[PDB]
């Protein structure tokens, strides 16, 4: 097998509108409930809506009531959540899944942002290792970007023991800014290369920052 | 609509023990006709989506660990988790599935209690790229610490700064149940050019004393 793939969410002006796809494989799709939950980032699972196997019964939340609309494509294995006259509340994490005993299968989510904000893709610097172990750490450090998300990877994706990417922090100038560290043994210094892999979708900007040691 | 509210909203459980999750309805969600409370139980560790551990308030999903269970009938429910092991650390929430809108708990918090462990302390000066710019961004890493609470203070030639820095905190390891954190202090490029130490200093439960690391600006 079962797999939901959340997709079509991103930042959208306040009063605007985004259609989400939720895409069904590995099942019979027509056999079951789906249900659109969401989650603003750092806080709790709120349900937003679901629909039956046909989609004849239908239920949305009271804050979304008659602004959104579900619907599937039982031929098309899709199902859909239509998002009207979006607010800054809209804001969150959108999470397909599928009705059974319980809410099961659920996909990656996808991030939809509900600001008049402008995208601005980061600058990536390195963290580069000093000297002073066993252990050395060096990193990058992606700074001022709208809206999240930025992904970073190591070694595009070979490198992942010792890796911690911080949770993005809000700057006072209302940009994002967060630092990806990897700690990995100073034996490997003088040989191994390490660069950090940043994305950031929304601006269309990604960086492979080489990170060496000073 | 119907109100789930879980207890306690943060819960701290050493590896091996037993956790005990409450969720109460404020209506009841026992179905007659299908002999069914309908609440269920879900983990979303960090990072991740949300994962089904149980429906009909005590049946288990396949593949979910025989640790996990759960009791209760009509208005209160019980997640029960025998055996902690470090990959449990997450969020639990209840929801129930009687009548929509099909309302979630607002989640307990689950910390693993382990050994203390000291923070593995780097300090990073700012990149000749980043000062071209006009800013400085320091950072101090806290790599691999328990517990969460820790002390970071930043100086400049021996000065304390306060109101030109932030943290960041990782979520709880899932493999050894530690805790990472950042401080980037930043400064004009005009103000890094002016002073020349720059020191982290870090306090922690796991260090005899503050543990400071520092260097010299062009060096
Ligand atoms: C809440 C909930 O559990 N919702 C599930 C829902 O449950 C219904 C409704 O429950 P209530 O809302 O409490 O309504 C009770 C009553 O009707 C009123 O009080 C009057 C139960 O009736 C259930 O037993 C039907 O299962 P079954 O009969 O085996 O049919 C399966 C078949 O559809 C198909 O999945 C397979 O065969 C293929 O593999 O079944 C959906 C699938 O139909 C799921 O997607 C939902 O997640």
């Amino acid at each position: 097998e079962v797999q939901l793939v959340e997709s079509g969410g991103g930042l959208v002006q306040p009063g605007g509108s985004l259609r989400l796809s939720c895409s069904a494989s590995g099942f019979s799709f027509n056999s079951f409930w789906m249900h659109w939950v969401r989650q603003v980032p750092g806080k709790g699972l709120v349900w937003i809506s679901f629909t039956n196997n046909e989609g004849t019964t239908t239920a949305y939340a009271d804050s979304v009531r008659g602004r959104f609309i579900i619907s599937r494509d039982n031929a098309k294995n899709t199902l859909y959540l239509e998002m009207n006259n979006l607010r800054g509340e809209d804001t969150a994490v959108y999470y397909c899944a599928r009705g059974d005993g319980g809410l099961d299968d659920w996909g990656q989510g996808t991030l939809v942002t509900v600001s008049s904000a402008s995208t601005k893709g980061p600058s990536v610097f390195p963290l580069a290792p000093s000297s002073k172990g066993g252990t050395a750490a060096l990193g990058c450090l992606v700074k001022d970007y709208f809206p999240e998300p930025v992904t970073v990877s190591w070694n595009s994706g070979a490198l992942t023991s010792g890796v911690h990417t911080f949770p993005a922090v809000l700057q006072s100038s209302g940009l994002y800014s967060l630092s990806s560290v990897v700690t990995v043994p100073s034996s490997s210094l003088g040989t191994q290369t390490y660069i950090c892999n940043v994305n950031h979708k929304p601006s269309n900007t990604k960086v492979d920052k080489k990170v060496e040691p000073k | 609509d119907i109100q789930l509210t879980q207890s306690p909203d943060s819960l701290a459980v050493s590896l091996g023990e037993r956790a005990t999750i409450n969720c109460k309805s404020s209506q009841s969600i026992f179905r007659t006709s299908r002999n069914k409370n309908l609440l269920n139980w879900y983990q979303q560790r960090p990072g991740q989506p949300p994962r089904l551990l149980i429906h009909w308030a005590s049946t288990r999903k396949s593949g979910v660990p025989d640790r996990f269970s759960g009791s209760g009938f009509g208005t209160d429910f019980t997640l029960t988790i025998t055996s902690l092991q470090a990959e449990d650390v997450a969020i639990y929430y209840c929801q129930q599935y009687f009548s929509p809108p099909y309302t979630f708990g607002q989640g307990t918090k689950l910390e693993i209690k382990r050994t203390v462990a000291a923070p593995s302390v780097f300090i990073f000066p700012p990149s000749d790229e980043q000062l071209k710019s006009g800013t400085a961004s320091v950072v101090c890493l806290l790599n691999n610490f328990y517990p969460r609470e820790a002390k970071v203070q930043w100086k400049v030639d021996n000065a304390l700064q306060s109101g030109n820095s932030q943290e960041s905190v990782t979520e709880q390891d899932s493999k050894d149940s530690t805790y990472s954190l950042s401080s980037t202090l930043t400064l004009s490029k005009a103000d890094y050019e002016k002073h020349k130490v720059y020191a982290c200093e870090v306090t922690h439960q796991g260090l005899s004393s503050p543990v400071t690391k520092s260097f010299n600006r062009g060096e």
